[PDB]
């Protein structure tokens, strides 16, 4: 759980105590992945880019300057850097931090599946000629790419291997939010027919 | 400290408060004697104009300018870049704008604030000659929109991304087909949100009934 | 205090730069003279409310 | 004005329009605009699917024909009606207060 | 104690009222001042916004004045020579509180 | 065998040449080819066998159906039969 | 007899259809009702346990009960929507 | 002739801009203080974007959808000028359409919304049951007074 | 000739208070609850189809 994790950390930025606590150099890094994360681009862009404090710590460990990077790379839409920055981010980050080494593959997944989201959102097709050579990498490497997170249902898009595209059909009619309504009702007719049932016997 | 109470408030988007600061230390600056302070008036001079380039006068352009010594004492490199930007902008040219900041270029690279607010002053003149251009049409070609604003075309793609994610117009853009769609329709209906907060409770409720009714357990 | 601890004194006096800014409130209502210098005005008030 | 009122779909194609009148389908067009012009029929013109579709008939001359016409419509109507209230009394029959 | 209502011909309580009722009338006017803005002032930028952090800001922000600690904004007087809009300046704010 | 595909296929197209209906259902000659369609009557017209006509022809026996009306319900018997389980 | 009929105008209110931005903004405010009347009923059951059923009903709001309250506001909504779609289907069938 | 001038404009028409040119060159080109003099000569020109703005209206009105190729052949303009006569009339905001770049259709229409039209529906069915409502009482007066 | 034109009952406020008290019967069509107006439904279309 990221979310508790990024509101308590964002927040103990703007007053941190370091009387028998730990150094500023690993909260202001760990505070930044955890928002990363959670936060989506509006709140992205108040909480930790135009974060006062963050921004006074500048770059000075090597590690503030890797994550640094990554959230502006995401936010100013910039495609051909993220992909070897998100390889240094792991590098000199995730890995010497115990705490997220456990959380090092998920950072990677969704990391990438982020910058696809907003770029998914905002185009209704692309050819995979443009979008792997944008993000910096090949036709060859962006097909096993996808194929990891499409059949999960992240994404929820279609390449077109014959024709040469990346088509997009993300719902966002009535039948997406059907689904999850009555998602939400048929965990609720379960839990009535177990303790109706029960109290009915005894 | 006038001055500095000035350049913090041009940053935090309000110029008229900011003007009045920027007027003040010009004329401080122009009342003390000049041998570095000429220098720091210049700058300052700048900064006045550029408050009113955002919003958008050129009226009270033409009253703070002057040939007596706004221009003839203070004449400079910088009236110059001011008085184009200032031009082009209520044109409601971007093409005008391009060409300015090319031969003013060392306005932008030795003024921080200036340039700031240049960058400012882009983004928002190209994304309202954008949204009269996409009003009166639907499936539009990326390749004319770049006729118009004067871009290359692979520059205008990966802005008109950042303006659906902005979420002013939100649309979706074909790469492989070189169309624009514009989409402005309800992406909620009403029911359906006030749906969401009923259900979520009504399961919590039964296992707190259930909590209360296992005294029968 | 406590019936009344904030107590907010309205000069008459001002500044300068506090006349600049009623012009501006003004100007927005009908524009004074928008073709010529209006900040002699303003040196020139030195009391006025 | 005729032709869309005898029969039951009061939306009609410009084909239809052009063997009737004997006239090119450009000079069809024309004849849609200017009806909605006059009030002789109101309604929205469709280019691309080829259609009027009218939602307004001015009222005419009435002529024992066109009556016949009328009085069969509202035999089906009547019909409809009646085959729905049977499903009606067959659903609830056994509760209704 | 507060204002009910009583049957007119059956002489008791039938209904009730809001304690609202039966009271003053609030604003004889329309609520709100006239187009009147923070763009016609045109004063007196900083005392107004002392006004603001007084008047609106505890009532939209309760949790924000929980965290300093302090207790909530006491009384304003508003003094001063006359042509200052003093009171306007209670209006304009009124108006944006909501 | 051959059966089993033909059952299927129908959903999978929507027209194939003599020549690769043979070789998908694996006829042995050219005369079994059209044999088999008469059989499972899909028509020929033009050379090509037609799984399209078939989708048809099972939308017209449902419509024989005298099941059809409580089964997939009238809009106007569910409305009924909620108000009904109340008022019990 | 007379008393009753009040023209044809009583019967043929039955097949009319009000407006359905109307219907709408009805099922809307209902919908915000009950999950905020949820609440009030999820005090109710706060715990509940504590002796005397008197007490109990001036403590968590047992009198004007929100368990009633939610009742009501659900079948009127309920009944409501299902004679409005059964009128319109009517009217579907019935004309055309 | 100011009799045909003014009747043209008011009521509602399809006309086309070289034979209304050819008609009144002859007749009012040649009035002076209107259109024979030298800067009336660009008050004549001027009379072109008045009556393609005047079909522009009418076929908003009537015309659901048409095709942009058609539309171009009607009005007397180019492809480009058409596009952009459409624009500024859609800025001033008395018609509306999305028209096509790759000129396939223009869509004089502004997009219907939701509730108005089941408004407009459930409106009509109550026209019926007044209409036959007031129908059965007359069919008993006539037979009687028969 | 004499023409149609539209009429209603809608009573007096005074005559109301005995149409009141003499009415003392349930109503079949009164617009009540689910089941008053499950009756009403059937009733109106019958009303339409003899009009
Ligand atoms: N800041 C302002 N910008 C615009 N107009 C203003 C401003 N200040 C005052 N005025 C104008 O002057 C008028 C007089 O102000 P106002 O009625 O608030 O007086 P006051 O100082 O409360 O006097 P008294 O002592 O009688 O209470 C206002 O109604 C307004 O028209
Ligand atoms: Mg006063």
């Amino acid at each position: 759980n990221f979310k508790e994790a990024a509101k308590l950390l964002v927040d103990s930025l703007a007053t941190f105590t370091s009387i028998e606590l730990t150094s500023y150099e690993s909260i202001a890094t760990y505070a930044s992945v955890t928002g990363l994360f959670t936060l989506e681009r509006t709140d992205l862009k108040s909480k930790v880019i135009d974060s006062p404090e963050l921004l006074s710590l500048i770059s000075t460990t090597a590690a503030l300057q890797s994550i640094s990077s990554l959230t502006i790379s995401l936010y100013a839409s910039d495609y051909a850097s993220y992909f070897p920055y998100l390889l240094e981010t792991y590098a000199n980050v995730l890995i010497p931090c115990k705490y997220l080494n456990r959380h090092a593959d998920f950072f990677v997944r969704e990391m990438r599946r982020k910058v696809y989201a907003q770029l998914l959102e905002s185009y209704k097709t692309l050819s995979l000629k443009s979008m792997a050579s944008a993000f910096g990498v090949s036709v060859a490497f962006l097909d096993n790419d996808l194929g990891k997170f499409i059949p999960n249902k992240q994404l929820n898009c279609v390449i077109d291997r014959v024709n040469g595209i990346v088509e997009t059909n993300r719902p966002d009619n009535k039948n997406a939010q059907y689904h999850l309504l009555v998602k939400q009702g048929d965990g609720l007719l379960t839990k009535l027919q177990k303790y109706g049932a029960a109290v009915r016997l005894t | 400290l006038d001055l500095m109470s000035g350049i913090l408030h041009c940053e935090d988007k309000d110029y008229k408060t900011a003007f009045s600061y920027f007027f003040e230390s010009f004329e401080s600056y122009h009342n003390l004697t000049t041998h570095n302070s000429y220098e720091k008036a210049c700058q300052v001079l700048k900064y006045m104009l550029l408050s009113k380039i955002m919003l958008n006068l050129i009226d009270d352009v033409k009253n703070i300018l002057n040939a007596k010594y706004t221009k003839e004492t203070y004449q400079s490199r910088g009236i110059d870049a001011m008085k184009a930007v200032a031009e082009a902008y209520n044109n409601r040219s971007l093409l005008d704008f391009n060409t300015a900041l090319k031969q003013y270029e060392k306005e932008l690279m030795g003024d921080e604030l200036t340039r700031s607010h240049f960058n400012a002053l882009y983004d928002t003149l190209l994304e309202s000659n954008l949204c009269k251009i996409i009003e009166p049409f639907e499936c539009v070609e990326i390749s004319h929109i770049s006729k118009i604003i004067g871009l290359d075309t692979q520059q205008v793609e990966g802005k008109l991304s950042q303006m659906i994610l902005d979420k002013i117009f939100y649309g979706v853009l074909d790469q492989g087909n070189g169309w624009l769609y514009v989409y402005e329709t309800p992406n909620q209906d009403a029911t359906y949100d006030s749906a969401l907060e009923l259900v979520g409770q009504l399961n919590k409720v039964v296992d707190q009934l259930f909590e209360k009714a296992s005294v029968l357990y | 205090p406590g019936r009344l601890d904030r107590k907010i004194e309205f000069p008459s006096l001002r500044d300068r730069r506090e006349r600049r800014l009623i012009f501006g409130t003004i100007a927005s209502k009908m524009s004074l003279a928008p073709e010529a210098d209006l900040d002699s005005l303003i040196i020139r008030n030195d009391s006025l409310s | 004005i005729e032709t869309v009122f005898v029969k039951n779909i009061r939306m009609l194609s410009f084909e239809d329009i052009s063997k009737a009148t004997h006239l090119p389908k450009d000079n069809v067009e024309h004849l849609v605009m200017r009806a909605i012009s006059l009030g002789l029929l109101k309604g929205s013109i469709d280019q691309v699917n080829e259609l009027v579709t009218i939602s307004w008939v001015q009222p005419r001359i009435i002529s024992g024909d066109q009556i016949t016409k009328m009085k069969d419509r509202l035999v089906e109507w009547n019909d409809q009606v009646e085959k729905l209230g049977k499903k009606m009394e067959a659903r609830g029959q056994s509760i209704w207060v | 104690s507060m204002s009910v209502a009583l049957h007119r011909h059956s002489n008791a309580l039938v209904d009730i009222l809001p304690p609202d009722s039966d009271s003053s009338i609030s604003v004889m006017g329309e609520n709100e001042k006239p187009d009147v803005t923070y763009a016609d002032v045109g004063g007196l930028d900083m005392q107004k916004q002392e006004i603001r952090e007084a008047v609106e800001l505890p009532l939209v922000q309760a949790d924000l004045y929980e965290q300093i600690g302090i207790d909530p904004p006491r009384g304003v007087l508003l003094y001063g020579p006359p042509g200052t809009g003093k009171t306007m300046l209670v209006k304009a704010v009124a108006n944006s509180t909501k | 065998i051959r059966d089993e595909i033909a059952k299927n296929t129908e959903l999978s197209y929507d027209f194939l040449p003599l020549s690769n209906i043979k070789a998908l259902l694996f006829f042995n000659n050219e005369k079994e080819t059209e044999k088999f369609a008469l059989e499972r009557n899909w028509p020929i017209v033009n050379s090509k066998v037609y799984f399209n006509n078939q989708s048809k022809e099972k939308a017209d026996y449902e419509d024989e159906m005298m099941h059809e009306e409580d089964q997939k319900t009238n809009i106007i018997e569910k409305a009924m039969d909620y108000a009904i389980s109340i008022e019990n | 007899k007379m008393l009753m009929n009040l023209h044809k105008e009583q019967w043929q209110s039955g097949l009319k259809m009000y407006d359905y931005e109307e219907k709408e903004e009805s099922n809307l405010a209902a919908t915000k009702s009950m999950v905020k009347i949820a609440e009030q009923y999820s005090k109710r059951i706060e715990e509940e346990k504590e002796l005397t059923e008197e007490e109990l009903k001036t403590r968590y709001v047992g009198r004007q009960d929100p368990k009633k309250h939610l009742s009501e506001t659900a079948d009127e909504t309920l009944e409501n929507n299902i004679v409005s779609v059964l009128t319109a289907g009517v009217n579907s069938v019935a004309i055309k | 002739s100011q009799e045909s001038l003014v009747k043209l404009f008011t009521t509602n028409e399809l006309m086309r801009w070289p034979i209304v040119q050819k008609t009144y060159e002859p007749v009012l080109n040649e009035d002076d203080l209107a259109f024979g003099g030298e800067a009336n000569k660009h008050h004549w020109e001027d009379l072109q974007k008045r009556v393609i703005e005047h079909n522009l209206r009418v076929i908003s009105e009537y015309y659901s959808r048409i095709t942009l190729l058609r539309l171009n052949e009607l009005l007397d303009l180019t492809e480009s000028q058409t596009e952009t006569y459409i624009s500024d009339l859609v800025n001033q905001g008395i018609i509306y359409a999305k028209v096509n770049r790759p000129a396939k259709i223009v869509n004089f229409e502004k997009p219907k919304n939701s509730s108005q039209l089941l408004n407009e529906w459930s409106h009509n069915v109550d026209e019926l049951l007044e209409h036959i409502e007031t129908i059965g009482h007359l069919i008993t007066k006539e037979e009687i007074m028969h | 000739t004499f023409l149609h034109l539209p009429c209603t009952i809608e009573a007096e406020e005074a005559e109301e208070i005995g149409v009141e008290h003499l009415l003392r019967d349930v109503r079949d069509q009164a617009a009540g609850g689910l089941s008053i107006r499950l009756t009403n439904q059937l009733k109106s279309l019958k009303g339409l189809q003899s009009k």
